[PDB]
């Protein structure tokens, strides 16, 4: 009967498979750890019209008070977390764009500095994307990722 | 060949828990097993009164509860009131017309006595929440999912009330009722009392505390207090319930009450086994239609079947049962929160000791 | 042809009291007879730990009673200790099997739940009073005068079962077992289950009665303090059973649950008779040996045996039964205690209109 609002800006009713789906990838691989704590844990509160990226961050916050010495795997679920929620504002989507387009892109917003662009060619650029791996954001943990994110 | 009195002076620290001879006299001042007795002094204790419990915000509560959540609640709660009620005469039926000691026997009494409590809490807790208790009631049995459960439940105990009928009307011996041959062996009907209490317990120990999450599952959510609490003070109670089942398998499956069952016990060890992952099982396939509809914050069709195994591991392998499920680390760590100037001293030689 | 939950969703309302169907569903937004409904509600507000109880003066009260006074009060706490031992377990046991409304299934478990609690406060009593409790209890099987009395209790709830096991094994109908011939038929189950309850009234109603007398006696002598507390706990306690015993034999000799019971109660009303005259009687015989040895202020075998008059017209008329015994005042009114400037006006023309 309730709504939410999503990222884009779309509108559909409240599903809570969404948030069990979430939760249980980033809980993958971990032990100690339970689904079901953090979503009650977090007492999220919904209500009619619900901004999907607020949902997510009142999960994260759970998740990340559950760390502690008999269950510290916790602090890898929610860095996993965090990190998944970062990429959305960044990207709007976890598949990260070409180190390229985002180089280009961010200089013309005057995020990035332009001698990136005098200094290195489009040709190395795409040669660099190659050492990047993506994959090492779920190394950190959520003290680490934290900070990044503020 | 029962009586409510036995006219031999039997000594009732010898005479075994079971089939032994009926207890005379109600003493407690010398137990054989002194685990029974505590179990009573401990289960007194506990009195509760269902009215004490505020159950009043729970009628705004449930009426909130989303179509689907209500469903959750009320079939949840239709279940444990089932078993509750089985479990309030089933234990004296069965168990009085065997006991041959008084520290167990008083126990199954009391045990028995506490469920009829319990039965009367879910009658208190209906009346707040809906506004006509007959419809809940009247499902109770004609209810599909329900009965099948309740139909198990009543196979065992019966089951064990026939032999024992027979076991002093007609004693061990081949007897002929109506040109028909029945066969009435003590061994036997030691059997259908070690597999009953099988029941007892898993009914006790998983089927009864499967229930207990969905109505803790409320509580986390701040919702249905009133209910979260009565079903706390039961699960309290419940648990000197499946204690003393326990023990009582223990005693037999050992051999230290009597030789013959510990036998016995091996025998029926595989049925046994099947017994309790029948069991186990049954509890899974009704997270499925408790969750058919759709699922809580923070529970759900597949959290909740992880607790059934976790629960049914640590439940079999306390009476002496090979693990059925893979180990697991408990899926919702939450159900244990329900279920319990400046000194200023100078010296001088002290320091000076010291080279820089 | 017991189930400890009936499949069939009969209604509790029209079942009878006995006899009826299994009860499944332990309901108590409704009831029959909100008679048995209100004992519960009122006994288990009584609830009471015969530990609480302060006997610890009573082991130099005791010591002091002369070996006679002795007698009357260990004597007289033997025979208590007995005869809640098989309420203890009776009840259950015989009214189980045969209830088919579910506010009655409650009642009977709550009051022989009741009854567990005061075998256990005589327990209590005992070791607080004498040095070896084994003494006291290895007695009362061996004691000959308890004997009479065990045996005669034990017949009655024992007689009950037997037939309720072949009610159920075989049903109505004469049926054949090992060449012997059983005639099952529920008239005749009924008249068992009558004059059980004609024997558990008397014995609740006018045995126990018989003892707190000696029970109290002791208590307006400022003596057994300790004692006096928890037997008068019992007392409370006790009028409930009474209570509930009577208002079953009324419903069924009115015919009110059943047709036929009122008949069948009208062919027992002779037996039934005889039976209070016959327990009414015992407890004379006991009480001469309660002094046979010696008598106390206050008792006398003489000024006892008249309440046991007294009492037995009030529990026989209560029930429907002609007075066996002359009519007569309380002899022991004291037992009751334990069961529950002025104005100066002048006026001259009022006056002066008075002629002398
Ligand atoms: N319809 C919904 N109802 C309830 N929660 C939702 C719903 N949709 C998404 N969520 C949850 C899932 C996440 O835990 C959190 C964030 O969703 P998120 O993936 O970041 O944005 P999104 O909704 O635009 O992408 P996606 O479509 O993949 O879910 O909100």
């Amino acid at each position: 009967n309730l709504l939410v609002t999503k990222r884009d800006g779309s509108t559909e009713r409240i599903n809570l498979d969404k948030i069990h789906r979430v939760l249980d990838w980033a809980a993958e691989g971990l032990h100690n750890v339970s689904i079901s704590q953090v979503e009650l844990r977090s007492h999220i509160q919904f209500y009619d019209g619900i901004k999907t990226s607020d949902i997510h961050e009142t999960i994260i916050k759970a998740a990340a008070d559950l760390i502690s010495r008999d269950a510290p795997d916790y602090q890898y679920l929610a860095a996993r977390l965090a990190i998944f929620h970062l990429r959305k504002k960044a990207y709007g989507q976890f598949e990260p764009p070409a180190l390229y387009d985002h180089v280009v892109k961010m200089v013309e917003m005057g995020k990035y500095d332009n001698h990136l662009l005098e200094d290195y060619t489009e040709e190395e650029f795409k040669q660099m994307d190659t050492f990047i791996d993506h994959d090492r954001d779920m190394t950190f943990s959520y003290a680490a990722v934290k900070q990044l994110e503020g | 060949a029962y009586t409510t009195f036995s006219q031999t002076k039997n000594d009732q620290l010898k005479e075994p828990m079971f089939f032994g001879q009926p207890v005379n006299v109600a003493r407690y001042d010398q137990q054989k097993y002194d685990i029974f007795e505590k179990l009573i002094e401990k289960q007194l204790s506990f009195f509760w009164r269902p009215e004490e419990v505020d159950v009043s915000r729970d009628r705004i509560d449930y009426q909130a509860l989303p179509e689907h959540e209500k469903h959750i609640f009320i079939s949840n709660l239709k279940y444990q009131t089932l078993l509750d009620s089985i479990q309030g005469r089933s234990p004296n039926v069965a168990l009085l017309p065997l006991i041959s000691i008084p520290e167990l026997e008083t126990w199954v009494e009391t045990w028995a006595f506490s469920e009829t409590i319990h039965s009367r809490s879910y009658t208190h807790i209906i009346r707040n929440i809906v506004n006509d208790p007959s419809v809940v009631f009247d499902d109770i049995v004609t209810n599909e999912q329900i009965q099948k459960r309740a139909e198990g439940i009543s196979s065992y105990y019966d089951e064990l009330i026939e032999m024992t009928s027979y076991w002093h009307l007609l004693g061990e011996g081949t007897h002929t009722v109506n040109g028909k041959t029945v066969t009435v062996s003590l061994r036997e009907l030691k059997k259908k009392l070690y597999l009953c209490l099988m029941s007892v317990n898993a009914l006790e120990a998983i089927r009864f505390y499967v229930s207990f999450a969905c109505s803790f599952a409320f509580a986390e959510r701040e919702l249905m207090e009133g209910n979260a609490k009565i079903i706390r003070l039961i699960a309290r109670d419940e648990a000197l319930h499946l204690t003393g089942t326990q023990h009582m398998l223990n005693l037999l499956r050992s051999g230290a009450d009597d030789p013959e069952m510990a036998e016995i016990a091996e025998e029926c060890k595989q049925e046994c086994y099947d017994l309790f992952v029948q069991a186990a099982q049954q509890e899974k396939d009704w997270a499925d239609y408790l969750f058919r509809d759709g699922s809580m914050i923070g529970l759900n069709k597949d959290i909740l079947c992880q607790y059934v195994e976790y629960i049914t591991n640590i439940r079999m392998q306390a009476v002496g049962l090979d693990l059925p499920f893979q180990t697991r680390s408990n899926p919702i760590p939450w159900i244990n929160t329900w279920l319990v100037q400046i000194d200023s001293e100078v010296d001088t030689d002290d320091l000076s000791n010291f080279q820089l």
